[PDB]
């Protein structure tokens, strides 16, 4: 399905830099079929020089460039670095790996959106070979097509302007330039780490990347959708998905019951592409944070699954100021306010602990992780009295402080897409997105620098659909309880039933 | 000390959101809530008649500056009836300052821990437990709510604690100074609950915290607000209605602005790597001078052999002891790449 | 004295909103409430009928403008049977004058703390401190509720007070000059609270203010209007029922209507900047004429060497000088960027 919108239909009306719109990510593809191949080229080339002196569509101004191997060089050199994933190195690949239907990654949208990411010395010498546009209904860049040296892409640039020895040059160069890549050292604390355990036996390491087409794909598509839009400045103002409308709390109606864990500060932006509660990896690393401290004292608890009742949620953007310390050589300052969203969330949790033992209190409440993501959570001091441990869960979720709240299972319909992910939130009010596990892209290799010293594989956020459960008798508590659950390629928390 | 590639601290002080709640005569709470007016102000700025240089914009002439502006301000006030505002929040002391949280190198990381633990035998935890208990026993968190308060009583409620509830009622008169707050009944089971969680390997020390404070009529409740309306309240939901608070980093912040032991002391600042005032928006303890965290740092090794000795270190050396302690506690980064 | 970049001044005199209620001759209170009426007005604008230069529309015939117009107006006034309108709020002056709130600058900052410190030892509070009690023990923060009225009280309850509470009665006959209102037995009891509220560098000075105001039959009741029906009240919750108000700020600008030292002066304006009269629009203190608040701010050490001789100073310097610690009062961003 393409409405193409060729530049025949953006030509005549108002050139003057919404054609440097139309050739930059974030904004939908333009085509050149077969339509202006050479006029097109002209200004992909002229949008090299991406300062005052620009004033596109001139073919002398192109062929003075084109004839240049020093651009050329400079130019080419870029196409080495078109990121697939911006870690917030150069890693653009494929996700390896295949999600179920209603999980939702990179691998389902089509691997296009795919932006120079390096030194902002030549992020307009990257216009050359780093723009991407649809012909013969393939969606490529300069980068990809130029190899094959024989595209009519390359006997137009020829028609515009060259050596005829560039013909080949430049495509033998770019045969080198390794369409799929990670290469991103990481001793220098720049990738947030994160470890998760796998296999019940070890933990892998890792560092989740924001993929590139899915930060685009999220972002054209909400633009006519803003009670689902949430804009970041990232100061650049990306969208990214939100819950219908304010979290109602209707009624929810061994087993370690945490009463009411109160979040003051975490942050609510799951992935980079949404804004809702938490991801669940967040609250699983909080239930398995909780278990490796309580592992301290007895090192058989072992959670294998948890229920998360959110009774209060409330997604707010607030500032989080910059850190004062610039340890430049002039004067310290602080810099601008990342806009950062921030969730208060008030859930209790369920956990499917294989320990039927006095816990007591004391152990409890200590050992008990104090953030949940980047926030404070923080059980009441009189909530102390809840923490108790039941053999069914009936009684277990009877026994829960606070009535009004939801339970938090997957939603199994497809998320192929957003259009396929909206289009069930706009039907279903308050099912929530959000982080659910993380689709690897790396084989999990043994990395010089690694959180904990496990092995690391840069990952990217799996975005799943987030349901509400009243529980009732005749409810599969298996759709209930979480757990995480490692596949070969990808690592997910999803229901026990699911 | 040479600062490794990587030396990160997981924070001591665990702060949570200070909540607004309406304490009304027949005594039900209700949450405090904060709508948006709309102002019509006069033409204040500087800007708008002034051109750089200090020369009159002659385009503003006066019937340009008599146009009020309109700006949209979020007004939380006490309300009416209201017989008091209660001011709860929760703060969490704990032992994460002994180890680092991260390290790559096992040499400044034995010389850290064997700091912290030279400090706590040699120059004990009363010094700075006792600082970051007073900011909460005298409404300190309650940052400008307590400024034009006809009185504001802190209740408290530690955890691991088997007597009473601890009172401090009428902090404006009776507790104004260290002393008189160690001449509560309870104050010293409590500055010793909190250098027992620093000492005790994996201790917290949980206090709930609750400040009755009695804003006149219609008063002017100030919480914490976001950058840029005019004035936007940060807010959360309680009891399913939005109700403004203090940030839980703006009352770690608040709990935090002990550090007086920075050249030329005036009055108490927030604890970070260069002691850095919001009021006067330059920063002391910069790299210039021998006091920003990183030199103090540096020198962890020959604060070590000045503890080490066994005759008690100067005091301009324990003030820096005591600043690079409470840096610790903060938490942070302590690295350069 | 050139401006810095960052400088602010926190408000010292913190008023709140003005609550109303109706007192009914059994001496029960019910607060006061308004409904949109909607009004049958006639085609008045000049625009209707007229087009620019003064030109009758052809189309604005006598039937044209005959037609009425439909308008939704709020409507408060005083119930039949009641007794009496009482309007409570609180008014707090504080010392958050003495060190700007913010000011990057120490240069400037301490040209100003010092500023503030040579006025008051030279020229005493006690001229501010009037009349700015002036307007709250004359009512002027009820602004147009006072105009058509038999009388009003104002009862007048100081915070840090000892004796009994301070009553203005009938301030239409009574209290109608400053001689009036010093010849009450605890006025100059109230200005030495208020001046040591401004001196001491802590110290505030709460009041509690309650107008008994008398209207006749019906009387519309005019509270503060909101910005963009044609006339929408600005309005609070008293007892579960929405309650209109004069606005905090309405309120602020009525006590500091004192600025009546400025060239051509007649009547004493609201405090600013560059003086807007909003009868007139076109502001006095103009920046083209030296009244302005930063070309008097631009003098600052002028005045300090001035007002620091043993001389008596000048009554336009002191003038001036009046209005820069007015100005000061008010608060708020002295800055250019």
């Amino acid at each position: 399905m393409q409405t193409l919108k060729e530049l025949i239909a953006s030509n005549p009306d108002d050139l003057t830099t919404e054609l440097k719109r139309a050739f930059r990510p974030l904004t939908p593809h333009i085509a050149i079929d077969g339509n202006e191949l050479d006029a097109l080229t002209i200004l992909v080339n002229l949008t090299d020089k991406t300062d005052d002196q620009k004033d596109l569509l001139d073919r002398a101004k192109c062929k003075q460039k084109l004839r240049d191997e020093k651009w050329w060089a400079s130019c080419i050199n870029c196409v080495n670095y078109r990121q697939s994933h911006n870690p917030k190195g150069v890693i653009r690949t494929q996700a390896l790996g295949e999600l179920p239907s209603f999980l939702l990654s990179s691998s389902k949208i089509p691997p296009y959106h795919w932006s120079y990411s390096h030194d902002s010395k030549y992020v307009n010498k990257s216009a050359f070979l780093t723009n991407e546009f649809c012909w013969d209904g393939e969606i490529s860049c300069l980068g990809e097509l130029l190899k094959d040296a024989d595209h009519p892409l390359w006997n137009t640039l020829k028609k515009l302007g060259c050596s005829q020895k560039t013909c080949k040059a430049m495509a033998k160069q770019l045969a080198d330039i390794t369409l799929t890549t990670i290469n991103v050292t990481l001793a220098p604390n720049y990738l947030t780490q994160i470890s998760l355990p796998d296999s019940d036996t070890s933990y892998i390491s890792l560092s989740p990347v924001a993929s590139l087409s899915m930060q685009s794909h999220f972002h054209q598509r909400l633009q006519d959708e803003n009670r689902h839009s949430a804009i970041t400045r990232f100061s650049g103002a990306f969208r990214m998905l939100k819950s219908g409308a304010k979290f109602s709390s209707p009624p929810h109606h061994s087993f370690l019951v945490l009463p009411n864990i109160r979040v003051c500060g975490a942050t609510a932006l799951s992935s980079p592409v949404t804004v809702g509660i938490p991801s669940l990896t967040a609250f699983f690393g909080f239930v398995h944070a909780f278990e490796r401290n309580i592992n301290r004292t007895t090192s058989s608890f072992r959670v294998e699954s948890f229920a998360i009742c959110v009774h209060q949620l409330h997604v707010e953007k607030r500032g989080l100021t910059a850190e004062f310390v610039e340890k430049g050589d002039g004067t310290i300052s602080a810099p601008a306010t990342r806009d950062d969203w921030q969730c208060d969330v008030v859930f209790s949790l369920i956990l499917n602990t294989n320990f039927a033992q006095h816990i007591d209190q004391d152990t409890l409440v200590t050992s008990l992780p104090k953030r949940l993501a980047r926030g404070s959570a923080k059980i009441a001091i009189d909530d102390f009295k809840h923490i108790n441990s039941f053999s069914t869960l009936e009684t277990a979720i009877e026994s829960l402080p606070i009535e009004a709240g939801r339970w938090l299972s997957l939603y199994a319909q497809s998320n192929n897409n957003l259009s396929d992910l909206l289009a069930a939130m706009t039907e279903d009010h308050q099912l929530m997105a959000s982080c659910v596990g993380y689709h690897l892209l790396e084989e999990p290799k043994d990395k010089p620098n690694s959180l904990r010293g496990y092995k690391h594989a840069i990952a990217e956020c799996i975005i799943g659909l987030i349901n509400s459960i009243t529980f009732s008798s005749e409810t599969d508590p298996n759709t209930i309880f979480w757990s995480l659950k490692n596949y070969q390629n990808y690592l997910v928390v999803q229901p026990r039933s699911i | 000390l040479k600062l490794p590639t990587n030396l990160a601290y997981e924070r001591s002080i665990d702060p949570s959101d200070v909540c607004f709640f309406v304490v009304w005569p027949d005594d039900r709470k209700t949450p405090l809530t904060y709508n948006s007016r709309t102002l019509l102000g006069q033409m204040e700025a500087a800007s708008l008649a002034y051109d750089v240089s200090g020369q009159p914009i002659k385009s503003a002439t006066a019937e340009a500056l008599a146009q009020g502006n309109p700006h949209q301000v979020d007004f939380c006030h006490v309300p009416y009836g209201a017989s008091h505002i209660e001011c709860s929040f929760s703060v969490s002391f704990s032992s994460e300052l002994r180890q680092p949280y991260k390290c790559n190198s096992s040499k400044v990381k034995q010389t850290l821990v064997q700091l912290v633990e030279l400090y706590e035998t040699k120059i004990g935890w009363t010094e700075l437990a006792t600082r970051y208990l007073m900011n909460i026993c005298n409404g300190k968190w309650l940052w400008k709510n307590t400024r034009k308060a006809y009185c504001w009583n802190i209740v408290l409620t530690p955890w691991p604690w088997n007597g009473e509830k601890v009172g401090f009622e009428d902090i404006r008169t009776n507790y104004t100074s260290r002393q008189d707050f160690k001449n509560n009944k309870n104050w010293s089971a409590i500055v010793e609950m909190i250098k027992t969680a620093f000492s005790s390997t994996d201790g917290l020390a949980i206090f709930e915290v609750r400040a009755t404070l009695h804003l006149p009529t219609n008063a002017m409740v100030r919480p914490s607000q976001v950058f840029t309306n005019s004035r936007v309240f940060q807010s959360t939901t309680i009891d399913g209605e939005r109700s403004p608070i203090l940030g839980a980093f703006k009352t770690g912040a608040a709990i935090a602005t002990i550090d007086d032991w920075y050249p030329e002391a005036t009055e108490p600042l927030r604890v970070g790597r260069f002691g850095v005032h919001r009021e006067d928006v330059t920063c002391y303890r910069h790299p210039s001078t021998g006091k920003d965290f990183f030199s103090i740092l540096q020198q962890a090794e020959h604060y070590i052999e000045v503890l080490s000795a066994n005759k008690t270190p100067a005091q301009e050396t324990i003030n820096d002891m005591h600043f690079l302690m409470a840096n610790l506690i903060k938490g942070g980064m302590f690295q350069h790449k």
